């Protein structure tokens, strides 16, 4: 965390950096979005 | 001479009641920024 890191969460390939979350999500959510369509959050898949 | 300053001084004086009311005075001004605000709302959300 907190780099300029490669990431391929279940296939979506990306290039970000990786900080903690500090929102609540429900646990029915797998992505996260913002205004426009990009995804802002996801779930991990293994540590959750 | 004495009146003139007080009338003066009376206009001056409503002038800052005039600017907090009407919640359109500074409108003109307003509209230059919420203008910017949607052109660049816009082009956030024609990303989608
Ligand atoms: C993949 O690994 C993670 C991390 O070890 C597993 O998550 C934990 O698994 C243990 C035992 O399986 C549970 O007691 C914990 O509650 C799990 N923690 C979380 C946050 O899920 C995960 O189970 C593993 N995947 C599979 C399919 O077993």
């Amino acid at each position: 965390k907190n780099k300029c890191v490669n990431f391929n969460f279940n296939g979506l390939k990306g290039t970000g950096v990786l900080t903690e979350s500090n929102k609540k999500f429900l646990p029915f959510q797998q992505f996260g979005r913002d205004i426009a369509d990009t995804t802002d959050a996801v779930r991990d898949p293994q540590t959750l | 001479q004495k009146l003139i300053a007080n009338q003066f001084n009376s206009a001056i004086g409503k002038i800052q009641d005039s600017l907090s009311s009407t919640a359109s005075a500074l409108g003109k001004l307003q509209d230059v920024v919420n203008h910017n605000a949607q052109a660049l709302n816009t082009l956030v959300k024609q990303l989608s």
